[PDB]
């Protein structure tokens, strides 16, 4: 173990190459960053050396993923999010993705209406597939019966129960609301 | 350059 | 009159300047001496990155706002407010300033620009604020070492560090250049300067200057003592940011 | 086997009947008189 | 779902650091750490921390009021202390702050104007007490008035003459004069949830999702100075005696930590 | 009575929403309304309405007395006005002080609630602002008068609600006591209930 | 908190709360009041009101006839409007509320593609809402949901719109309104009401039309002298 | 937030009614409306409300340095501004293009046409001079403001009192209003503006403009007049190209206007005066 720092020499290109957090000068690798290095080995025997600041280590919601988000702004085009549980991992970068109109539901039906799916201040769970290219617009799907809403806020302040596949009520009064419910 | 310790700031 | 702060009185002057007597002057000392450094990073919790310097009388704080999002053109941008705070120094200042400030803000700015690397930081302006709360010599170079350590402990890419190192002539017949100096050694001079380099590679930064007088000889060892200064100065830091990430391992 | 006893509307109709907008008196645009008599029973 | 994470501890009477709803965290000072200043305190709770740098100057005084020594606070949250500041003039937060302080200094009258006046209608004192947050955790007023109070004790002032032949005033910086207080104002502070929760020193995430705030300054002799209360729930009596109690406790406590500072030096 | 005659008009303004001219004895305070209307993605946040509050006196420009003044009253309206109806929309509150002979905050609030009526906002219940000012010899004095102020060693602003009678908001001048607080504050519960019936009274006549 | 029928004609304030005899009846909550639990909180001074259907299972309806200017996007409620913009295919039409509403260009009477509408940026439109809620932007319409215009569209041009309270509205488009009558007798005309208080009015000369805006911008109050006074007015244009 | 656009239809109708000299409240083009002129309780205050623009004023004093080239005479402070209640527009900051020619125009119509004694006002010449400000407020905005400004900062100049000085050599004694009776100011003339709007590039003229009026006309044409008939300023803005007779014209009409104007505020300060003579704190004029 051994913390580096930005200014000084960790290796020859000749003994390693640089994996991320580094730099290279003539001849030689330059940390970058207040961190711990590591050299991992592959079969091949060249090793590749990083740098790491393990505060915030490193995450990444990859396509197959089933990660929360809770539902901000919504249109009769698209809904947007923000990230906050990659799987059971929280990440304080909190990242910001999008629902679709017809990504909402494995049936595709172009019948879907969002305001009677999602509403604003409700928390979801759903699939991304697109990462983004600009603005890292995670693009995220709820076609799957065992996805969408899980909890909602009912009129004003009461939490509501997943009755049916597009019902939702509050337990102490009585009023069905609509939503994507989750299983 | 020897040090010193924190008038404001020590730990 | 300003209708965001309170009602004071229109004009204040201080009380020394109604002083009568002769100040007492420094006298003799090593010239090639430096002072005792405390620097240690990580103290502030609401920030991203945090350090705090002290060197004799001074005190400087700086913390950096990371990246909030504001090739060549989606290249990172860092935009530094230097800020001496108001119970520094012999006289007082409005908080606001316009004069000074600004300047050595600017002396930050290109100082730190070519150490940091912004290709990584697209799109993206690191808010880095230094704070001044005691006034004792160097300045200026506290505030870039100081900022260098906060950028490094918040994690933001570099090349290398940045050490700054604040020099005074005497204005005595032999003049000779005074290193590291004390907010007297500086009034009763006749000029000063200020380097800042990265010295793994050997290369300045951002460099300051001003003279009652001078010449081209003088200039060059003065710059050529400074170097000697950052660079026996530097593993200093180089602990500080050590120790601050084995705390870091320590907390988790 | 529960139903929602109250519910909340924001709209003066159910609440209260009301005429159609759009109207007219003896002769201007006959298409809207045509309305009038269709809407307002 | 931050709120109900936190309304589980609030039940099980607790808090998520380990704070039994109705304490304080680590209290600490620091008096005289600044020499270019006449006062100088640095206070911090725990990861809250404040500092006050006050300067002495001379000044001209009203026509009102020849015999009154002005004192000027000004309160900073540069952008270091949160995210929530950015750079330029002052917000909201520092102009609020401000006023309180004022309204501090000149209600519990901790200070005599009039000890301030060297020759009335020609000079007078001017007190800057210029405090600068450092890191807004939460509760900066108990803060910003405790460091006032510590450097505002700290403070030792030279001594002036007159000469007539001259017509002007001459400074002896050799020989100096402490600064007389008389009341020893502290600030306890508390967050109201829904109805009748009441929690005693809020940090920040408490005051973001808080339906109310409150504060109360408690001088030694049983009086109050402020009662700050903006906006909140609601509250009747019987939830404000227990405040002014417990405020009652933390002046003693403070008050007995800043004497053992002012002894350790 | 203990306090003194105080009158209301409503719907003086054609431009703003809703707009009150509240006057007692002689400070008088003029209140526009403008109901929910846009907000920048700056100033907005979703599940509420933003309301922002701008207090204005009649000499000099505003500094900072005035601006914790608003902050008071905005954090008392978002006390009482329902926000989680009218969503990513901003209520602004402008308060003018055409007078001024104490009791300005007892004034100006009373100004906010009926012109927050009048634009017919949806609000969770009806609040009052009182002023009592205890002189030396504590004998307190309800509605003060500048004198009142002058020649007094506390005075205390207390904003009210109307279901509960609580305590929304307190301001206070000077340096009191414990008890002196709890009876001045049972003697503001008995003069908000005139306020109160003074409300019905005007709006009473204002829909007839 | 007291006798929701004894109070059915009086002047009710926020924070009255009021409750409702009985296994029970199913009722609705009026548009200036709230439910809280199984009691009716109030948010809108107001003239309390109530109304039954003519079965005796509905129960009942309450409501406040409370008067304001502002507007609130509601659903199913025929509306003026005045482009303000538009993005490609829809544009945007202001209504007097939080935010613009928006049309599309395929949503007026008979239009697709090949036959878009003429409608240019200032122009004014007669629709209704179909999508009014508090989280979403609202979207309007010009057409019956079966597939005529019934009314709407364009308004037209050679007219004076003005602007009016909205109870006085509420109180015109009664069936029983005596001054909107009286005026189908002097002088011809041709008018639109919009439920967020602006109306529009034609006739064949300018002098009328003054005078009928007039008249209804006061009618709310006016005195049998002016109203003589006005009537006269128009006898004599 | 931001104003409503404006339809076609009012545009053109407005138009039209102008090229058949109708108004659409129902008076002339050379007429203005009911003006009211209501005072407070402290000398210096008076809400005056033309039609439904309501304007506040208040004046107040001060003694301090005055400066050096004039070391005899006193100061004078013009203030406007335009609260947001006046309408959704005037944010703070943001409408800035209106204040400034407002202000300009104010202070150049008052002050420079020596309106008041700014040498009376003197007490110690080279120490200490009286310095008179005037804050404006706009409450409601429907139309012509420059007239109901101007109103407002008369009646306020003509309905105010100073707290009454003594001196000796350099002593000098301020009192209270309860020791001593205030003593007005001393005005030459009461200038008040007149505001005319052009439509069609100069072809239609109309007084006393409401705000469709400022919205669908293309110039404005501001005259600042006297009951004896003395030009004080005026101002062409909009970006339009009018000519002489135009403005002969308009000055012919801004006489009697103003004419008029003063006498009803002299009507009013004598009322004023009568009540307060009779228990009372309010003063009340009406066009």
């Amino acid at each position: 173990v051994r913390y580096c720092i930005p200014g000084e020499r960790l290796c020859n290109l000749e003994e390693g190459s640089p994996g991320s957090g580094t730099y290279t000068r003539h001849g030689y690798i330059f940390s970058s960053l207040a961190g711990c290095l590591m050299k991992s080995s592959e079969n091949g025997a060249l090793p590749v050396v990083s740098v790491v600041r393990e505060t915030e280590s490193q995450l990444l919601p990859d396509v197959g993923a089933i990660v929360t988000c809770k539902v901000s702004s919504i249109n009769s085009r698209f809904a947007k999010v923000h990230i906050l549980y990659v799987g059971s991992m929280p990440l304080k970068n909190s990242f910001r993705g999008t629902i679709r109109k017809e990504d909402v539901r494995a049936t595709e039906k172009d019948k879907v209406e969002i305001y009677k799916s999602f509403r604003p201040g409700d928390i979801v769970l759903a699939k991304v597939i697109s990462l983004g290219d600009a603005q890292s617009n995670y693009l995220l799907t709820t076609a799957e019966n065992e996805l969408g809403v899980v909890v909602a806020h009912s009129e004003s302040g009461i939490q509501m129960v997943p009755i049916s596949w597009c019902e939702m009520q509050c337990p102490k009064t009585h009023t069905k609301e609509f939503r994507k419910v989750a299983r | 350059p020897v040090q010193k310790q924190a008038s404001l700031f020590p730990d | 009159g300003d209708h965001r702060r309170i009602r004071g009185p229109e004009e204040s002057q201080p009380p020394q300047l109604y002083a009568a007597d002769e100040e007492e002057a420094p006298g003799t000392r090593d010239p090639t001496r430096l002072r005792p450094v405390y620097a240690r990073a990580g103290l502030l919790s609401q920030a991203k990155g945090s350090a705090y310097l002290e060197a004799g009388g001074t005190k400087v704080l700086c913390a950096v706002s990371g990246p909030r999002q504001a090739p060549a053109a989606l290249r990172g941008r860092l935009l530094c407010d230097f800020r001496r705070a108001p119970f520094a120094g012999r006289r007082r200042r409005a908080p606001p300033g316009g004069c000074e400030e600004r300047e050595l803000a600017l002396a930050l700015q290109e100082a730190l620009e070519p150490a940091v690397r912004l290709g990584r930081y697209p799109r993206a302006q690191l808010e880095v604020s230094a704070l001044l709360l005691e006034d004792g010599g160097s300045a200026l170079a506290a505030a870039l070492t100081a900022a260098a350590l906060a950028l490094a402990d918040a994690g933001v890419e570099m090349y290398d560090l940045v050490v700054g190192c604040g020099l005074s002539l005497a204005p005595g017949p032999a003049p000779t250049w005074l290193l590291d100096p004390t907010r007297l050694e500086e009034e009763r001079a006749a000029a000063g300067l200020t380097v800042a380099l990265m010295p793994v590679l050997n290369q300045v930064a951002g460099l300051l200057g001003s003279g009652e007088g001078g010449l081209t000889e003088s200039w060059a060892e003065a710059v050529r003592l400074g170097l000697e200064g950052c660079q026996r100065l530097y593993p200093v830091l180089q602990q500080s940011l050590v120790r601050a990430a084995r705390r870091r391992g320590a907390a988790a | 086997e529960k139903e929602s006893f109250i519910i909340e509307e924001q709209s003066f109709l159910l609440c209260e009947d009301l005429l159609y907008g759009r109207m007219s008196f003896r002769g201007f645009n006959p298409e809207v008189e045509k309305l009038m008599l269709q809407m307002n029973a | 779902e931050p709120l109900e994470y936190y309304r589980r501890f609030l039940k099980e009477n607790c808090r998520p650091d380990g704070r039994e709803l109705g304490e304080f965290r680590t209290t600490t000072v620091n008096i005289g750490s600044i020499s270019t200043a006449d006062g100088s305190a640095l206070v911090k709770l725990g990861n809250t921390t404040v500092i006050c740098g006050v300067k002495a100057e001379f000044a001209a005084p009203s026509t009102d009021a020849p015999d009154k020594g002005y004192v000027v606070p000004n309160v900073d949250l540069p952008p270091l202390c949160s995210s929530r500041f950015r750079s330029g003039p002052p917000g909201e937060e520092a102009q609020v702050a401000s006023q309180f302080i004022a309204d501090v200094i000149e209600n519990s009258q901790i200070i005599q104007k009039e000890d301030l006046c060297i020759s009335p209608g020609k000079l007078v004192w001017v007190l800057y007490c210029d405090l600068i947050c450092l890191d807004y955790d939460g509760n900066i007023l108990d803060a910003c008035t405790f460091a006032l109070l510590a450097a505002l004790k700290n403070v030792q002032l030279p001594e002036v003459t007159i000469n007539e032949e001259t017509a002007l005033a001459e400074v002896n910086l050799k020989k100096k004069s402490y600064l007389n207080i008389r009341t020893h104002p502290v600030a306890t502070s508390f967050a109201v949830f829904d109805d009748t929760l009441l929690i005693v020193d809020p940090t920040g995430e408490e005051e973001h999702l808080a339906t109310g705030t409150l504060t109360i300054v408690m001088d030694e002799e049983g009086k109050l100075c402020c009662l700050h209360k903006p906006g909140g729930s609601g509250l009747t009596g019987a939830k404000l005696q227990d405040c002014m109690s417990r405020a009652v406790t933390r002046h003693k406590e403070v008050k007995k930590l800043m004497d053992e500072v002012i002894k350790s030096m | 009575c203990s306090l003194r005659h105080f009158a209301c008009e409503q719907n003086l303004l054609s431009r703003p929403d809703g707009s009150a001219s509240f006057l007692q004895g002689d400070t008088s305070v003029l209140a526009g309304v403008y109901g929910p209307a846009e907000v920048k993605v700056s100033k907005e946040i979703f599940n509420k309405a933003t309301l922002e509050v701008i207090l204005r006196p009649k000499i000099g420009l505003p500094g900072v007395a005035e601006k914790s003044r608003e902050r008071l009253i905005r954090n008392t309206c978002e006390a009482v006005v329902l926000g989680t109806l009218h969503p990513r929309t901003s209520i602004t509150v402008v308060l003018q002080v055409v007078s001024d002979a104490g009791s300005l905050l007892a004034c100006c609030l009373n100004a906010a609630c009926m012109a927050l009526v009048d634009a017919g906002v949806p609000m969770r219940a009806l609040f009052c602002g009182v002023a009592c000012a205890l002189d030396s010899d504590g004998t307190l004095v309800l509605d003060p008068t500048s004198k009142q102020e002058k020649e007094a060693r506390a005075v205390l602003t207390f904003a009210l609600d109307s279901v509960e009678r609580k305590l929304l908001m307190s301001s206070t001048k000077g340096l009191y006591s414990d008890t002196e607080l709890q009876q001045c504050l049972a003697a503001a519960q008995a003069a908000s209930q005139h306020v109160f019936r003074f409300y019905r009274e005007s709006l009473q006549r204002r829909y007839s | 908190a007291r006798a929701a029928r004894t109070v059915l004609g009086q002047v009710v304030l926020p924070g009255e709360e009021l409750l409702l005899p009985e296994s029970r009846v199913r009722v609705v909550c009026g548009p200036g009041l709230r439910r809280c639990g199984d009691r009716l909180l109030v948010t809108k001074c107001g003239r309390l009101r109530h109304k039954e259907p003519g079965s005796g299972s509905g129960g009942g309806v309450y409501w406040v006839d409370s008067q304001q200017k502002r507007y609130v996007p509601v659903k199913g409620d025929h509306v003026i409007g005045i482009v303000t913009a538009k993005s490609g295919d829809i544009f945007k039409v202001d209504v007097g509320g939080s935010e613009p509403a928006s049309l599309s260009y395929l949503s007026f009477e008979g239009a697709t593609k090949r036959n878009r509408p003429n409608v240019q940026v200032g122009d004014l439109i007669y629709g209704q809402f179909v999508v009014a809620n508090k989280d979403m932007e609202p979207e309007m319409v010009c057409i019956d949901s079966c597939g005529r215009a019934n009314g709407m569209g364009v308004i037209g041009q050679d007219g004076l719109l003005f602007k009016v309270t909205l109870g006085l509205i509420r109180k015109l488009l009664a069936p029983d309104c005596e001054i909107i009558q009286e005026v189908g007798k002097l002088h011809p005309l041709e008018i639109v009401f919009g439920m967020n208080g602006r109306i529009w009015v034609k006739a064949k000369t300018i002098q009328q039309t003054l005078i009928l805006a007039n008249i209804l911008e006061a009618c709310e109050h006016m005195t049998s002298d002016q109203r003589k006074q006005i009537f006269s007015r128009l006898a004599e244009s | 937030m931001k104003e409503t656009p404006l339809s076609n239809c009012e545009r053109r109708f407005l138009l039209r009614a102008i090229e058949e000299k109708k108004r659409l409240d129902g008076r002339q083009t050379y007429d203005y409306r009911n003006i009211r002129i209501s005072f407070g309780t402290d000398y210096g205050c008076c809400i005056v409300e033309l039609g439904k623009t309501r304007v506040l004023g208040q004046v107040s004093c001060e003694l301090v340095s005055p400066k050096l080239n004039r070391a005899t005479e006193g100061i004078l402070f013009f203030n406007l501004e335009l609260s947001q209640m006046a309408a959704p527009a005037f944010e703070p900051g943001r409408q800035s293009d209106l204040l400034v020619k407002l202000n300009r125009l104010m202070e150049r119509c008052l002050r420079n046409s020596k309106c008041i004694d700014t040498e009376s006002l003197c007490v110690v010449a080279g120490e200490k001079v009286w310095q008179i400000r005037v804050d404006l407020h706009l409450l409601n905005h429907d139309g012509n403001i420059i007239d109901a400004a101007s109103i407002a900062a008369i009646v306020a100049l003509c309905h105010f009192r100073r707290p009454d000085v003594s001196v000796q050599g350099d002593e000098v004694t301020l009192y209270t209003p309860e020791e001593r009776d205030p003593v007005p100011l001393s005005i030459h003339h009461m200038p008040i503006c007149v505001s005319f709007a052009f439509f069609q590039q100069g072809t239609y003229l109309l007084v006393d403009p409401n705000e469709r009026e400022e919205r669908v006309m293309d110039g404005l044409l501001v005259i600042a007049m006297n009951k004896h008939r003395e030009i004080c300023t005026i101002q062409s803005s909009g970006g339009i190209m009018l000519l002489k007779d135009q403005v002969l014209r308009c000055s012919k009409i801004a006489g009697v206007k103003v004419a008029e104007i003063t006498e009803l505020i002299l009507k009013a300060l004598e009322n004023d005066q009568k009540v307060r003579k009779e228990g009372g704190k309010f003063g009340f004029a009406e066009s």
